[PDB]
Order: structure tokens, then C-alpha cells, then sequence
RNA sequence: CGGGCGCAGAUCUUGGUGGUAGUAGCAAAUAUUCAAACGAGAGCUUUGAAGGCCGAAGUGGAGAAGGGUUCCAUGUGAAC
């Protein structure tokens, strides 16, 4: 509801959407940007394997931190991590604009990402206990989802 | 041929040697479990409770040097799985080990 | 305690029976203006004192 | 399923510890429908339900020092 | 004509949001492992087996004060 980035050719285009999903909003936009231009089997096939850790995402902005791997080179790039949470959330979002796109009658093996953003939702409250009898915020970083896939 | 069992005699302690005491039983099933992979090209190894016990028969940390082991790749048969096949690992009791060389055996 | 007094066991069975979430007529009878029973308490996080 | 409510209310059958209840792992569809303490008495009369020996303490040793 | 009439400051008030930061951290009391079951989903549930601990000044079995339904069955898996 009420995208950005409206289509070039609404036709030949699906969208997907979440919100308030619970991962987290810089593991899942360091993964959205790594899926973005890929082929919509490409990218289930690239966050599939990280998953199972055979090829990293590139952490570019919220790089504060994370280490460094063999695989971030392919990325042309020294940071990368494996956030299997965001790229089981991704993923199940594909597996959505995929089934769009088929009761919109498009060509699923010619899909590919064209738009994708994650937003942050807003934030859960927890508390943890600190010393000195203080509570500290436990907050939540939850996240907007929304992608765009246009055939090719 | 696809299913196929052979014999193995696993050489566990140069698998878990610089092991912590807590850690080396537990280390040792996976190494097991590693070695069914690398042999048996495949993965979804099921190891028989029998070797579980063989295993941790001395404790959590006086693990066995060897173990003759037993590895009779099946067929999942079922479909619901995306393995077609496994390696269901088994325990192998024997006196000694000397001389025990790789052989496959028969069905 | 398993040894209560009468009145004492008669205050703590009427906080048993306030302990109950709206019903759900409610809610569609004022208009969704009582959205829940914000009166709810834990044995826990909340004492009776 | 959780087989937490026979096991509890074997081990009163039984009168024995919930570490000697033995629930018959091929049989765990059977014993989940035990609600009561007397189908945890038919499943023991039928043997799905057995109170496992106690662990062999000898005193040969001591009685040999 | 009448004002509770103009803010950047007051370690201002209230509310909201940042960088720090996917950071510190989730490191007291030896321990888990195999298989199976249910299940969309299992290192963590359940069952069995194995190997361990509490070792009767118990990590055992029952009370007092205090708590007040936390007891029990079933269901749910949003929130915690
Ligand atoms: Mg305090
Ligand atoms: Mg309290
Ligand atoms: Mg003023
Ligand atoms: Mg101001
Ligand atoms: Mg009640």
C-alpha cells in the first residue's frame, strides 16, 4: 500500500510487502542491498547460501564492528556476515512476489529485483536489569519491508 | 553401485586430539559423522545409538583411539527429504585392530 | 499462607474475579472505546500489598 | 507427543521415582492417550508401563575389606 | 480594544529521535550425546539409550511466614 518507487510498467511488475517484521533493520538492509538486480532465482539461490554460509553479505553501512570473511571479496569488499534471520525474512518475500506474479499471470523466470527497501518499524519495548538498581532499554529493531520485481 | 556398505576402522584420536576433556566424546560423533560425509559422498548421516554408546563407553573424555565402523549407504526412499540417499553408520566390535583394512561387505 | 482469615480470603476472591479480560461484546458495544481490561494484574510484576 | 503428564502419574502408580518410569518409546501413541491413573494402571498390567530396576549398589567390595 | 503575545541556551520542563552501535554484552556452581516421536518449523520439547552432576548440613522429600491461583487439564504460540 502506497509504494515507493511506483513501477515503470505496472503490468509487468509484482509487489510485495511486511511490516513490522522482527528482524533486524541493519542485518536486513545490508542484505537488501546485496539482493538488489539480481534475478528473482538468483537471489533465492544467493540467500539460500547464506544460510548455510557459503557466501557472505556485505555489511557497507552498519559495518561497525563485524568482522571480516573470505567470502566478502567477492563483493570487492573487507566486511561480511551471514544474517540467516534476514535472509529468511527476504527470503519468504520473494517466495510472496513470486506467487504475485503468477496470479498476475507474468513470466516468474524472467522476474527481477527492481526496487527494494527496508524501513525501520517502530521499536519494541523490553528492559534490561544493570547494576546499581537501573533499568536499561531492551528495545527491539523491527523493520519495513517492500520490493518491486519487473520481468526482463 | 549406488547402495553400497563398506568397513572402516576410524582413527579417533588424531580427530580429537588437542580436545578439551568436556568436549571430546562430543567432538568425537561429529568427526564420525564428518568422516561418513568425506567417504560417503553423502550427506544426512545417521549414526547408529550402538556407536553412540561405543563412543561415550569410557567417559566423556577417554574416548577410544579407534573404532571399527560399518558405512551402509541407503536410500531415503521417502521423497520428502532432498537427500536421495544416506550413510546409516554403524558400530563394529572387534578384538583387535591391527591389520583391519578397508573392506566392503556383502548384502 | 495456607492459614487465612475470612476477610483476608474474601478480598483476594474478589481481585481473583477482576483478574478477567473484557468480554468481547463489549468492544462492539461502546464503540471499541474499551479496547482492554487495563486493570489486569500478574501475581508476579503487581502486589496486592 | 509430551508424555510429561503419564510420566508423572506412572511414577505415583508405581510408587517409584520418575527416573525408573520406563514408557514404551513404540508405543508413544498408545500412552498419550493415558489421561487417568487408571489407563496408566492397564498400560502397566500390559506391560507399555514397567518400573526399571534399581542401579546395583553391591557392598562386595566393603564386605571383602 | 484586551493580553498567559514572539526563545537556542536557564546541568530549563515534557515528549520524541540520533551518533556511539549490530558495539559493550548474553563467561560464577564439571556435561552433554545418539536415535525416535509430535510438528510448517527442533542444539533447547517429549520418549528411550548412553555418559555425568547434586551425594542425605542434597540441586531430595515436607512445612512456617510471605505470595494469592502462581495448583491441575486443555488450547494458543501474538506479546512476555
Ligand atoms: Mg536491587
Ligand atoms: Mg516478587
Ligand atoms: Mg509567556
Ligand atoms: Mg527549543
Ligand atoms: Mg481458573
Amino acid at each position: 500500500v502506497r509504494y515507493s518507487l511506483d513501477p515503470e510498467n505496472p503490468t509487468k511488475s509484482c509487489k510485495s510487502r511486511g511490516s513490522n517484521l522482527r528482524v533486524h533493520f541493519k542485518n536486513t538492509r545490508e542484505t537488501a542491498q546485496a539482493i538488489k538486480g539480481m534475478h528473482i532465482r538468483k537471489a533465492n539461490k544467493y540467500l539460500k547460501d547464506v544460510i548455510v554460509k557459503h557466501q557472505c553479505v556485505p555489511f557497507r553501512r552498519y559495518n561497525g564492528g563485524v568482522g571480516r570473511c573470505a567470502q566478502a571479496k567477492q563483493h570487492d569488499w573487507t566486511q561480511g556476515r551471514w544474517p540467516k534471520k534476514s535472509a529468511e525474512f527476504l527470503l519468504h518475500m520473494l517466495k510472496n512476489a513470486e506467487s504475485n506474479a503468477e496470479l498476475k499471470g507474468l513470466d516468474v523466470d524472467s522476474l527481477v529485483i527492481e526496487h527494494i527497501q527496508v524501513n525501520k518499524a517502530p521499536k519494541m519495548r523490553r528492559r534490561t536489569y544493570r547494576a546499581h538498581g537501573r533499568i536499561n532499554p531492551y528495545m527491539s529493531s523491527p523493520c519495513h519491508i517492500e520490493m518491486i520485481l519487473t520481468e526482463k | 553401485n549406488e547402495v553400497v556398505t563398506r568397513e572402516y576402522t576410524i582413527n579417533i584420536h588424531k580427530r580429537i586430539h588437542g580436545i578439551s576433556f568436556k568436549r571430546r566424546a562430543p567432538r568425537a560423533l561429529k568427526e564420525i559423522r564428518k568422516f561418513a560425509v568425506k567417504e560417503m559422498g553423502t550427506p544426512d548421516v545417521r549414526i547408529d545409538t550402538r556407536l553412540n554408546k561405543a563412543v561415550w563407553a569410557k567417559g566423556v573424555r577417554n574416548v577410544p583411539y579407534r573404532m571399527r565402523v560399518r558405512l551402509s549407504r541407503k536410500r531415503n526412499e521417502d521423497e520428502d527429504s532432498p537427500n536421495k540417499l544416506y550413510t546409516l553408520v554403524t558400530y563394529v566390535p572387534v578384538t583387535t585392530y591391527k591389520g583391519l583394512q578397508t573392506v566392503n561387505v556383502d548384502e | 499462607a495456607s492459614h487465612k482469615t475470612f476477610r483476608i480470603k474474601r478480598f483476594l476472591a474478589k481481585k481473583q474475579k477482576q483478574n478477567r479480560p473484557i468480554p468481547q461484546w463489549i468492544r462492539m458495544k461502546t464503540g471499541n472505546k474499551i479496547r482492554y481490561n487495563s486493570k489486569r494484574r500478574h501475581w508476579r510484576r503487581t502486589k496486592l500489598g | 507427543s509430551m508424555l510429561r503428564l503419564q510420566k508423572r502419574l506412572a511414577s505415583s502408580v508405581l510408587r517409584c521415582g520418575k527416573k525408573k518410569v520406563w514408557l514404551d518409546p513404540n508405543e508413544t501413541n498408545e500412552i498419550a492417550n493415558a489421561n487417568s491413573r487408571q489407563q496408566i494402571r492397564k498400560l502397566v498390567k500390559d506391560g507399555l508401563i514397567i518400573k526399571k530396576p534399581v542401579t546395583v549398589h553391591s557392598r562386595a567390595r566393603c564386605r571383602k575389606n
